[PDB]
C-alpha cells in the first residue's frame, strides 16, 4: 500500500527515533532532582520578592505623581 | 634582563633582544658591526641590501678564508659577504625595536642603533657519520644579540614605498585568536 | 574463546547471536565481532547497551 | 571606538534616573 | 558585503564601549554589580513615561508593563539579536569573521536595537498609543521618544557589563526571569483589592484566602470562591503553576551526552551536550505567528467574499465584543478547528476538536522547531564546524564521522524537543498556570545558571 | 601607456651559446625572463606555459635557434603585490623568421 | 614478522603500551620531579632485541 | 545504601549471589558508560562498585 | 564523461596565469 506506508512509515519511525532518544538521554535522578527543585525555589524566592517590594513601593510613590 | 651597557638618556632610547636564535654567531657579529651607530632608516635600508647582494657585510674578524668582492671596498676591506639570514634576523630584531620605541612614544625617524651586541649562546648537538665507522660533532652555533636605539638630531622619514604597503594578514595568527576568543 | 563469547553475549543481552569472528589486537585487547540472528537489529540491542 | 566605564553607566543612568523625577516632579508641581 | 561592512564601519568607530575588567573579579563583588543591576531596571519599569495624555487611563498609567519606560520591554534590543543571528544563519550577510570585526558586527546589532526602538517609538505615537500629535504637540512627542530611546541604550548597555564579568551572567535573562517571577509572585500577594458588589476583594490570591477565609462565615463557601474565580485569579492557578514548575524542572535535566575531546591533548575528556529543548522557546514564538496571522487575513478576507465556499469554509468568523478589545472568534471551518478551547467543559464536550487542535498544535511546534534547525545554523553539519574550528573530535571517529553521529540526535531532538515544548504548554495553558511555558521554562533554565554559577564560587564564599 | 603590447623575436642561439646540454632548455626560460625584464622594466614577468612547452618542444639541449614572442605590459590586480604592473610572455607561432621586425600590437 | 607467536605478540603489545608521554597531571603532583618519560623508544633507534 | 560488610553477615548464601549479581550487571553498566560519555559521577562510581564487589566476595568467602 | 573534458579543463586552468590572486575556487558556481 504505497500511499497508506508512504506517510505510516516515516511516522511510524519518527516514534521509533523518539523513543530512542529518549533512552539515550541522560535523566535527571531523584537526588540531582531535588537539589536543583529547592534551589529553584529559593531563587525563585528571591528576585520575585525583590520585585514584589519594588513594585509595592512605588505604589504611593504613584499616587504622589498622579 | 641586564644589558651589558646602560643607556645614556634612557627616557629616550628603546631595547630589544634575542637569545638562542639559530643564526651563524660569526657571521652575524660581523653583520652588526657594520649596522653599529647607523640611523635606523640608513639601518633598514642597508641590510636589505645585503640580502639583495647590493651591498656587504665586511669580515673583519672572522674572514679566514671570506672571498674578495667589489662591494667590500666601500668599507675600507677586501673581504666581504652577504649573509642572508643574519639580515633578516637584525632586520627583525629592529623591526621589534621600532615598535618599542612606539609604545614608548619615541620619534622613530631620529632612532640611531647605539649599542648592539652579539653573544654566543649555548651549542645545539647534532653529528656526522664518519669514515671507518666513526661519529664527530656536527655543532649550531647560535647566539644572543641586544640592540639600544637612541634619539639623535638628524630626521629621515621612513620610505614613500614602505610606508604605503598594506598591514599584512596572517591566517593562522587569525586561526588561534579565534580559538582562544 | 568463541563459544563463550556467544554464550555471554546471549545471556548478558537475551539476543540471539549468528556467529563470532574474534582476533587479539596489537595492544593485547581480544576484539569480538559478534553478528546477531536475522530477527535482532544491532542498531535496536546498542540503543539497549547504551552503545548509541 | 569610544570606550566607556562601568561606574560612568551608572551614574550617567542615575542623573537620568534623577532626571525623570523633575520631569514628573517640576511638571506637576508647576501646574498644580 | 563591500557596501555592507563599509557602511557599518565608520558608524561602530564612533560608537561606544565598555572597558574589560584587567584582573578577575571576585564573587561578592559580581553580586553588588549585580544587585545595583537589577534595582535600576526594576525602577524603570515602575515609572510610568512622562507626557502621555489622550488614550492608549491614567488609572492604567499608575498600575501597569504597559505604559511604563519599559512599554517596548526588551524586544527591541531583543528583535535585533534574532534578527542577528537570523542573517548570519540565513547566510543574508556576510559573516566578518575577525575577533574585532566580531566585535564591530556586534556593534551592528547594538545600531539596529537602537534603530528599532526609535523606529517603534516613533511608529508608536503616529498610531496615537499615547494620543495624537496634533493635540500633544511634537514636544511632547519628542519626549517620548527620547525616555524610551535612552532606556534602551542604558538597558542595552547595563547587560553587557554584566556579561562582561562585572557581574552576573545576562541581565536581560535576569530581568525577563524576575518579571516572569514578581508576575507569579504578584498575583500571589498582591495586597490591591477590587470591589466587588460584595465589597473590595484583594487581588493577591492568597491573601484573598485568608481575607476571605476569615470573613466569610460559611468555610465551605470561601472553599470555592477564591479558588474558581473568573474575573479574579484563583489559588488553583498558583496550584498548576507550581505542578507546571516541577515537571519542567524534570525536563530540564534532559540531553543526549556526546564524548568529545582535544584534538591535540591526552585525556581531556569533555561532553558536548544535546540540549532536549534544542530551539528553545522559538518554536511556540514561531507557532503563535503563523496562529495570530491566520486569523487575520481570513477574518479580512471573509469580509470582502464572504459569499465564496472557498472562504467561508476556510473559516467563519464573529467580533467577539467580551468587555476589552473585540476578540475574533473562529465561528467554523478550519481556523475553529486551529484554535484553543477555552473551558474545560469545552474540552469533553468536544473531544474530536480538542484531539485535533492538540496534535496540530504539538505538529506546528515540531516541524517550526526541526526547520529552524537549518535556519539559525544549529544542524549537524553546522555543530561540526563549530567543534572542527575547536579542535574538538569524537574518540574513534574521523572529523567527517562527527556529523553522522550528530544527525542521530539534532535532527530527533529538534522534532521531539519542539513537539515537548508545544505540549508542556497545551498542559499549562489548560492548566492556566501563570505565563505558560514559555515563562516558565525560561525563568527555570535562568536561574540555573545562576544557581551553578553560585555552586562553584560557593567552594569558599 | 603603462599597458603596451609588442612583438619580439629573442634569438635563442647566440643566448644559450656555450652553455652544457643538461642546462640549455633551463638556460632559454632564464633568458626569456630577463629579456622581458630589460624590454618591458618589470620584475614580475610571467612565462605562458605555452610558451614554456615552445622552448622545450625539442628537448633539454636542441632548444629553438630563434622564437616569436609577445610581451604585454599589464596591471597587477593584486593590490598586495608591491609590483603595480607584469609582463606577459606568450608564444607565437611562424612559419618564418625572415625580415620580422620588433611590432607594436594595438589591442 | 607476520608469522608470530601469541607470547611475542604479547611481549610486543606491552612494549607498545608504555610507549607513550606522561600525564601533564602528573607535573602538578606535589613532590613531582620526573619532566618527561625518559623511558621513550623508537622502532628504528633502538631495537627490542626479540 | 552502601555496603558495609558488618550488613552482610548473616544473610544466606543465595541471597549475597543475588546482590553480587546486581553490582555485576551495575559494573558492566558503568563500563559502557566510561566508553559513551559518562558524568564524572558515573566514572567515579566504579570504584565504589567495585569495592562494593569484592566485600560482597569476601562475605561469601 | 566525455575525455575530451581533460584538455578543456587543462586550457582553462592554464589561464590563471592573468588572474594571478583571484583565481576562482570553483568554476561550477552552480550551485
Ligand atoms: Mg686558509
Ligand atoms: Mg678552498
Ligand atoms: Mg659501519
Ligand atoms: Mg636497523
Amino acid at each position: 500500500m504505497d500511499q497508506v506506508m508512504q506517510f505510516v512509515e516515516p511516522s511510524r519511525q519518527f516514534v521509533k527515533d523518539s523513543i530512542r532518544l529518549v533512552k539515550r538521554c541522560t535523566k535527571p535522578d531523584r537526588k540531582e532532582f531535588q537539589k536543583i527543585a529547592m534551589a529553584t525555589a529559593i531563587g525563585f524566592a528571591i528576585m520575585g520578592f525583590i520585585g514584589f517590594f519594588v513594585k509595592l513601593i512605588h505604589i504611593p510613590i504613584n499616587n504622589i505623581i498622579v | 634582563v641586564r644589558y651589558s651597557l646602560d643607556p645614556e638618556n634612557p627616557t629616550k632610547s628603546c631595547k630589544s633582544r634575542g637569545s638562542n636564535l639559530r643564526v651563524h654567531f660569526k657571521n652575524t657579529r660581523e653583520t652588526a658591526q657594520a649596522i653599529k651607530g647607523m640611523h635606523i632608516r640608513k639601518a633598514t635600508k642597508y641590510l636589505k641590501d645585503v640580502t639583495l647582494k647590493k651591498q656587504c657585510v665586511p669580515f673583519r674578524r672572522y674572514n679566514g678564508g671570506v672571498g674578495r668582492c667589489a662591494q667590500a671596498k666601500q668599507w675600507g676591506w677586501t673581504q666581504g659577504r652577504w649573509p642572508k639570514k643574519s639580515a633578516e634576523f637584525l632586520l627583525h630584531m629592529l623591526k621589534n625595536a621600532e615598535s618599542n620605541a612606539e609604545l614608548k612614544g619615541l620619534d622613530v625617524d631620529s632612532l640611531v642603533i647605539e649599542h648592539i651586541q652579539v653573544n654566543k649562546a649555548p651549542k645545539m648537538r647534532r653529528r656526522t657519520y664518519r669514515a671507518h665507522g666513526r661519529i664527530n660533532p656536527y655543532m649550531s652555533s647560535p647566539c644572543h644579540i641586544e640592540m639600544i636605539l637612541t634619539e639623535k638630531e638628524q630626521i629621515v622619514p621612513k620610505p614613500e614605498e614602505e610606508v604605503a604597503q598594506k598591514k599584512k594578514i596572517s591566517q593562522k595568527k587569525l586561526k588561534k585568536q579565534k580559538l582562544m576568543a | 574463546n568463541k563459544h563463550q563469547i556467544k554464550q555471554a553475549v546471549k545471556k548478558l543481552y537475551d539476543i540471539d547471536v549468528a556467529k563470532v569472528n574474534t582476533l587479539i589486537r596489537p595492544d593485547g585487547e581480544k576484539k569480538a565481532y559478534v553478528r546477531l540472528a536475522p530477527d535482532y537489529d544491532a542498531l535496536d540491542v546498542a540503543n539497549k547497551i547504551g552503545i548509541i | 571606538g569610544l570606550k566607556v566605564g562601568p561606574v560612568p553607566v551608572l551614574v550617567m543612568s542615575l542623573l537620568f534616573i534623577a532626571s525623570v523625577f523633575m520631569l514628573h516632579i517640576w511638571g506637576k508641581y508647576t501646574r498644580s | 558585503a563591500i557596501k555592507f561592512l563599509e557602511v557599518i564601519k565608520p558608524f561602530c568607530v564612533i560608537l561606544p564601549e565598555i572597558q574589560k575588567p584587567e584582573r578577575k573579579i571576585q564573587f561578592k563583588e559580581k553580586v553588588l554589580w549585580t544587585a545595583i543591576t537589577l534595582f535600576i531596571f526594576l525602577v524603570c519599569c515602575q515609572i510610568p513615561l512622562f507626557g502621555i495624555m489622550s488614550s492608549d487611563f491614567y488609572w492604567m498609567r499608575v498600575i501597569l508593563n504597559r505604559g511604563t519606560l519599559m512599554e517596548l520591554g526588551i524586544s527591541p534590543i531583543v528583535t535585533s539579536g534574532l534578527i542577528m543571528q537570523l542573517l548570519a544563519g540565513a547566510k543574508i550577510i556576510e559573516v566578518g569573521d575577525t575577533p574585532k570585526d566580531r566585535a564591530l558586527f556586534n556593534g551592528a546589532q547594538k545600531l539596529f536595537g537602537m534603530i528599532i526602538t526609535i523606529g517603534q517609538s516613533i511608529v508608536y505615537v503616529m498610531t496615537g498609543m499615547y494620543g495624537d500629535p496634533s493635540e500633544m504637540g511634537a514636544g511632547i512627542c519628542l519626549l517620548i521618544t527620547i525616555q524610551l530611546f535612552v532606556a534602551g541604550l542604558i538597558v542595552l548597555l547595563l547587560d553587557e557589563l554584566l556579561q562582561k564579568g562585572y557581574g552576573l551572567g545576562s541581565g536581560i535573562s535576569l530581568f525577563i526571569a524576575t518579571n516572569i517571577c514578581e508576575t507569579i509572585v504578584w498575583k500571589a500577594f498582591s495586597p490591591t483589592t477590587v470591589n466587588t458588589g460584595r465589597g473590595m476583594e484583594f487581588e493577591g490570591a492568597i491573601i484573598a484566602l485568608f481575607h476571605l477565609l476569615a470573613t466569610r462565615t460559611d468555610k465551605v463557601r470561601a472553599l470555592r470562591e477564591a479558588f474558581y474565580r473568573q474575573n479574579l485569579p484563583n489559588l488553583m492557578n498558583l496550584i498548576a503553576t507550581i505542578f507546571v514548575f516541577a515537571v519542567v524542572i524534570y525536563f530540564q535535566g534532559f540531553r543526549v551526552d556526546l564524548p568529545i575531546k582535544s584534538a591535540r591533548y591526552r585525556g581531556q575528556y569533555n561532553t558536548y551536550p544535546i540540549k532536549l529543548f534544542y530551539t528553545s522557546n522559538i518554536p511556540i514564538i514561531l507557532q503563535s505567528a503563523l496562529v495570530s496571522n491566520l486569523y487575520v487575513i481570513s477574518q479580512m478576507l471573509s469580509a470582502r467574499f464572504s459569499g465564496n465556499l472557498l472562504v467561508s469554509l476556510l473559516g467563519t468568523w464573529s467580533d467577539t465584543s467580551s468587555g476589552g478589545p473585540a476578540r475574533a472568534y473562529p465561528v467554523g471551518g478550519l481556523c475553529h478547528y486551529l484554535s484553543p478551547p477555552e473551558s474545560f467543559g469545552s474540552v469533553l464536550e468536544d473531544p474530536v476538536h480538542a484531539v485535533v487542535y492538540i496534535v496540530f498544535m504539538l505538529g506546528s511546534c515540531a516541524f517550526f522547531s526541526k526547520t529552524w534547525i537549518e535556519v539559525s545554523g544549529s544542524s549537524a553539519k553546522d555543530v561540526a564546524k563549530q567543534l572542527k574550528e575547536q579542535q574538538m573530535v569524537m574518540r574513534g571517529h574521523r572529523e567527517t564521522s562527527m556529523v553522522h553521529e550528530l544527525n542521530r540526535y539534532i535532527p530527533t531532538a529538534a522534532a521531539f524537543g519542539g513537539l515537548c515544548i508545544g505540549a508542556l504548554s497545551v498542559l499549562a495553558d489548560f492548566l492556566g498556570a501563570i505565563g505558560s511555558g514559555t515563562g516558565i521554562l525560561l525563568a527555570v533554565t535562568i536561574i540555573y545558571q545562576y544557581f551553578e554559577i553560585f555552586v562553584k564560587e560557593q567552594s569558599e564564599v | 601607456n603603462e599597458v603596451v603590447t609588442r612583438e619580439y623575436t629573442i634569438n635563442i642561439h647566440k643566448r644559450i651559446h656555450g652553455v652544457g646540454f643538461k642546462k640549455r632548455a633551463p638556460r632559454a626560460l632564464k633568458e626569456i625572463r630577463k629579456f622581458a625584464m630589460k624590454e618591458m622594466g618589470t620584475p614580475d614577468v610571467r612565462i605562458d606555459t605555452r610558451l614554456n612547452k615552445a622552448v622545450w618542444a625539442k628537448g633539454i639541449r636542441n632548444v629553438p635557434y630563434r622564437i616569436r614572442v609577445r610581451l604585454s605590459r599589464k596591471r597587477n590586480e593584486d593590490e598586495d603585490s608591491p609590483n603595480k604592473l607584469y609582463t606577459l610572455v606568450t608564444y607565437v607561432p611562424v612559419t618564418t623568421f625572415k625580415n620580422l621586425q620588433t611590432v607594436n600590437v594595438d589591442e | 614478522s607476520s608469522h608470530k607467536t601469541f607470547r611475542i605478540k604479547r611481549f610486543l603489545a606491552k612494549k607498545q603500551k608504555q610507549n607513550r608521554p606522561i600525564p601533564q597531571w602528573i607535573w602538578m603532583k606535589t613532590g613531582n620531579k620526573i619532566r618527561y618519560n625518559s623511558k621513550r623508544r623508537h622502532w628504528r633507534r633502538t631495537k627490542l632485541g626479540l | 545504601a552502601k555496603i558495609k560488610a558488618r550488613d552482610l553477615r548473616g544473610k544466606k548464601k543465595e541471597e549475597l549471589l543475588k546482590q553480587l549479581d546486581d553490582l555485576k550487571v551495575e559494573l558492566s553498566q558503568l563500563r559502557v558508560a566510561k566508553v559513551t560519555g559518562g558524568a564524572a559521577s558515573k566514572l567515579s562510581k566504579i570504584r565504589v562498585v567495585r569495592k562494593s564487589i569484592a566485600r560482597v566476595l569476601t562475605v561469601i568467602n | 564523461v566525455a575525455k575530451q573534458r581533460i584538455r578543456m579543463a587543462n586550457e582553462k586552468h592554464s589561464k590563471n596565469i592573468t588572474q594571478r590572486g583571484n583565481v576562482a575556487k570553483t568554476s561550477r558556481n552552480a550551485p
